[PDB]
């Protein structure tokens, strides 16, 4: 429910198994650099309210304008209340924004 | 000027119990106090002014010192038969007070009750006061709430909504009857206003509901039946609006709007803004501009001011993703220039302080509201946290 | 029977094993997402008067 | 009447009776495949309009008009006179015969 | 006037009033896609330049000026006399119609 802040990236892939987001800047990357790693958690949107949770697997970076690209995936959904409900219940949409987690 | 709201709430709820026990052609008949401004006065000037107290054990005139000192002003001002509702454990008897004890309470050992009391007039009919004046010991207020809810079920209801959709209503709809400048009569038929709420389904939030004891499922009860609609992404949605009533409107409209559009109508996806439609001879352009300044950008319609143009209004809008860019986030315009229905139906349209519109269907679910504080909508509309 | 209603989309590839729909609209897909998880289940026709049962096995967005 | 047409248009109008400068000037939302175009033309009156551009024009043609403010050294001034409308569309590659 | 119109110079003074040559003549720096470009002109009074350039002229157009000292054989100095401006628009294909 918090401020969850400016968002990271867009989502690019969807599926029940992975989620493929990727970032245009780099100076995006270098800011949030040290909760992108594997392990931590993010935050996708899924409906105007809800929330999904996941997990990184992967990073990745490659040059030629630049391309960084983040795998992870999904572990639950989460509602504004605090409504916390397990299973990979509803893919996110491409389009839809990233946010780091407090 | 306490007001002790929850006097006239007791006085009402009493009536309540009444018009549920009331025979088949026995209609009780009500006063708005002075509280209420009547110049008509109806029922031969027999308003009823009240008051609550307790935390009193045993009677005794300390307990009851100050409300009895300020019925002597109300009084000293100039048929107001003042009733007062108390609970003692104990005593439920009725009894009219004697001279010597109206003596006891002219023996004032607070000095600012003195104070208080020289404004009233010595000249007065103080035995017209005590014959007109009545005390009575009755039940508490939350227990009668409590065996009130008990009998409107007893009538047999959906257990669901009594709670949150019918109460309220009709608490409301005898409110209304108490204070109402227009043509009234108290009496009132009970057997009609039976089947008359069995056919509304409309909620109500007004200043009287905010205090009785069902608030706090008032709120989550709607909270939960309007949470599938909004989790969508992609819905046309309409809304009409009465701005006579409604408190502080031009400078809390345009939060309203806003918290709105930055939630709802503010990204990709997002491929029907919504509507906004106020009635009456409310201006728009001050709005419209004032809202320019934040940021937001209208649909208004028109090409030319001259008159609407059903097709434009509805168009679908251009949008670009990186970076996003949308054309228009809301539409504006009034209810009465609009003419005509769209070529696709809506899937919600809200109404706020309105009875009736001719968009009305089967298809189209409907909710309506009844409310004087906007800042208690968000918390419907899931846009903020508490109240 | 009965009034099945509007559909989702049509095939692009079939064999007794692996059957491969597709869709390309959002609204569609937001407003159907509920039943369409794994698990559920899909009616495709297979002839006039006869229609075949799926069940679900993997979805993709690109 | 414009409308009719086919053609859309901005009045840099925000519903009330005075113009803006701001929104008179401004980039339009261009999509490449589907093409469209948001507003394809401007109008307003000189009257109303009081200001000057962020940026200075380039080709300020002007009919039947003398002077005019926004008049400047940097800037081409190809003043005309004409009689009737049909010559414009000659003098603008529109129409080929006089 | 220049920076107000839209381009951009180079005038060769780190500074002060000095005009170094080496800073004048060099190279700029030039992206592909999308097209941008630091200078596009070159601004020298000649009193200021003192000396000469690494390298010759290809062409060297003189305007109302009985000689110079950059003539020489092997570059070629073309000449003119003018009256206004806009003879020299069109000698050098700018202006259709004289």
């Amino acid at each position: 429910m918090p401020d969850l802040g400016t968002p990271i990236g867009s989502v690019t892939d969807s599926s029940p198994s992975l989620i493929r987001i990727e970032i245009s800047s780099a100076e995006d990357f270098e800011k949030y650099k040290s909760m992108l790693g594997v392990g931590q958690y993010l935050l996708v949107a899924s409906g105007n309210n809800l929330y999904l949770l996941a997990s990184i697997t992967g990073v990745r970076a490659t040059h030629v304008n630049f391309r960084f690209q983040i795998d992870t995936q999904p572990i639950g959904t989460l509602s504004e209340d605090g409504e916390f409900s397990r299973g990979s219940h509803s893919l996110p949409v491409p389009t839809e924004y990233a946010y780091v987690t407090p | 000027a306490e007001y002790s709201i929850k006097g006239y709430l007791y006085q009402f709820l009493k009536y309540l119990s009444e018009i549920l026990a009331a025979g088949d052609g026995a209609r009780i008949t009500i006063e708005g106090a002075i509280e209420d401004v009547d110049v008509i006065a109806a029922g031969l000037t027999t308003a009823v002014q009240c008051k609550y107290h307790e935390q009193a054990e045993k009677y005794t005139l300390g307990k009851i010192y100050k409300p009895i000192l300020l019925m002597l002003e109300h009084f000293s001002k100039n048929h107001v038969s003042y009733r007062l509702f108390c609970h003692f454990p104990g005593e439920s008897g009725t009894k009219a007070l004697t001279k010597d004890d109206l003596e006891t309470v002219l023996s004032t050992k607070g000095e600012v009750l003195r104070a208080i009391v020289a404004r009233i007039d010595t000249s007065v009919d103080y035995e017209a006061f005590l014959d007109r004046f009545a005390i009575e010991f009755g039940p508490s207020a939350e227990d009668l709430q409590v065996a009130v809810l008990a009998s409107l079920k007893d009538k047999g209801f959906d257990p669901d909504d009594i709670d949150a959709v019918i109460f309220p209503n009709a608490i409301q709809r005898i409110v209304d009857l108490a204070t109402r400048s227009d043509v009234n009569d108290r009496t009132v038929e009970p057997k009609t206003f039976l089947a008359g709420l069995r056919e509304v389904r409309r909620v109500t939030f007004t200043r009287w509901t905010r205090e009785l004891a069902t608030k706090g499922r008032m709120f989550s009860s709607l909270r939960k039946s309007l949470r599938s609609c909004l989790a969508h992404n992609s819905r046309w949605r309409v809304f009409v609006i009465n701005p006579l009533t409604i408190e502080n409107f031009d400078d809390d409209i345009v939060r309203f709007i806003k918290a709105f559009v930055q939630r709802y109508s503010s990204k990709y996806l997002h491929s029907n803004p919504p509507l906004f439609m106020l009635t009456g001879d409310y201006d728009l352009s001050v709005l419209q501009k004032r809202l320019y300044d934040a940021g937001l950008r209208c649909e208004t319609g028109k090409v030319g001011g001259t008159d609407v143009i059903i097709k434009e209004l509805f168009r679908r809008p251009i949008l670009i993703r990186n970076p996003f860019r949308m054309e228009f986030s809301l539409r504006l315009a009034k209810r009465d220039e609009v003419i005509g229905g769209p070529q696709r139906r809506p899937d919600e349209l809200f109404l706020i302080n309105v009875a009736d519109d001719e968009w009305k269907h089967e298809d189209v679910n409907v909710h309506g509201f009844k409310i004087e504080r906007l800042s208690d909508l968000e918390y419907i509309l899931q846009l903020r946290s508490d109240y």
